[PDB]
């Protein structure tokens, strides 16, 4: 084809070294890291993973902002809905804008 | 300041910098419960107030989130807020009133 820019730089004696770790195992590592966090909660990063239902444990974080965990559990519906049109907010701007 | 629950610290001096010893808390033999958000009790819906409720299969209790402790389920320990047709998941349990020994007695 044509001359290339890499191949040039590497004929002038500059070298690029691969990463220690692939891309694969970082996502292994993020996935691991959603697991621990959606099943658990803040428990596996102090110890022991104990497993908890994810309404109980949103009801913990809204008890730890100063919030009754009341409102949750009334209000479970409209918070999930929030929450996964907040997502799919973020979806869209990510598969909009590109800056 | 250390990998766990933080409880104290201790500084040491070393060349060229510093050593710390960081004391912290790990939980160590936990075992499976069944848990529920809400507890039914006729017509009014008891949530903990700190505190987790959990069941040993037969009778529910209320425990703390971090250490294993069985307390009866008392009005002392959990606060009333609406009724039972708007919690998902809520049970049908008896709740314990003090007044109730010490009015005959
Ligand atoms: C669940 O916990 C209850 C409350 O501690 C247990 O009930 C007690 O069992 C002991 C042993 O048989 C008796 O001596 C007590 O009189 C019981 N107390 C009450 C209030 O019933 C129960 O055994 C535990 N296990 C199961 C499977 O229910
Ligand atoms: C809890 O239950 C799961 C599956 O039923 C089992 O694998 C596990 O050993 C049990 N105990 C603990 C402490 O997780
Ligand atoms: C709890 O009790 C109410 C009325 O006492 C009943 O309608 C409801 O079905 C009960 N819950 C379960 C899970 O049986």
């Amino acid at each position: 084809a044509a001359r290339d820019l890499i191949c040039a730089q590497k004929f002038n004696g500059l070298t690029v070294l691969p990463p220690l770790l692939t891309d694969e195992m970082i996502a292994q590592y993020t996935s691991a890291l959603l697991a621990g966090t959606i099943t658990s909660g803040w428990t596996f990063g102090a110890g022991a993973a104990l497993q908890i239902p994810f309404a109980m444990q949103m009801a913990y974080r809204f008890n730890g902002i100063g919030v009754t965990q009341n409102v949750l559990y009334e209000n479970q519906k409209l918070i999930a809905n929030q929450f996964n049109s907040a997502i799919g907010k973020i979806q869209d701007s990510l598969s909009s804008t590109a800056s | 300041c250390g990998k766990g629950y933080h409880l104290m610290s201790f500084p040491q001096s070393a060349p060229h910098g510093v050593v710390f010893l960081h004391v912290t808390y790990v939980p160590a033999q936990e075992k499976n419960f069944t848990t529920a958000p809400a507890i039914c009790h006729d017509g009014k819906a008891h949530f903990p107030r700190e505190g987790v409720f959990v069941s040993n299969g037969t009778h529910w209790f209320v425990t703390q989130r971090n250490f294993y402790e069985p307390q009866i389920i008392t009005t002392d320990n959990t606060f009333v807020s609406g009724n039972c047709d708007v919690v998902i998941g809520i049970v049908n349990n008896t709740v314990y009133d003090p007044l109730q020994p010490e009015l005959d007695s």
